[PDB]
């Protein structure tokens, strides 16, 4: 799973 | 003021794993503020995540035109290009989100 900035 | 709102609902909406309505809030962003690479980014990265690759890497590219330095747009267009079967453009994006990691 991808994060966010 | 407006877009530091539209951008958060459609952040709020991505939190929460509402892609479809995360769009709908980032693209009213970006009919405002069509400079903030942010709003680029996390457009592009709803469409990613729907696995809408192609639309994906059209809203990767501006958002790594105005910021060359976000690696993490870098990868994830790398992903993208590597999901459509194009290994070139993939391996060229991976290196470059590399070479701002030490």
């Amino acid at each position: 799973m991808e994060e966010v900035d | 003021n407006s877009a530091e709102a539209w951008k958060n609902l459609g952040n709020a909406y991505y939190k929460q794993g509402d892609y479809q309505k995360a769009i709908e809030y980032y693209q009213k962003a970006l009919e405002l503020d069509p400079n903030n690479a942010s709003a680029w980014y996390n457009l592009g990265n709803a469409y990613y995540k729907q696995g809408d690759y192609q639309k994906a890497i059209e809203y990767y590219q501006k958002a790594l035109e105005l910021d060359p330095n976000n690696a993490k747009a870098w990868y994830r267009r790398g992903n993208a290009y590597y999901k459509q079967g194009d290994y070139q453009k993939a391996i060229e994006d991976y290196q470059k989100a590399l070479e701002l990691d030490p």
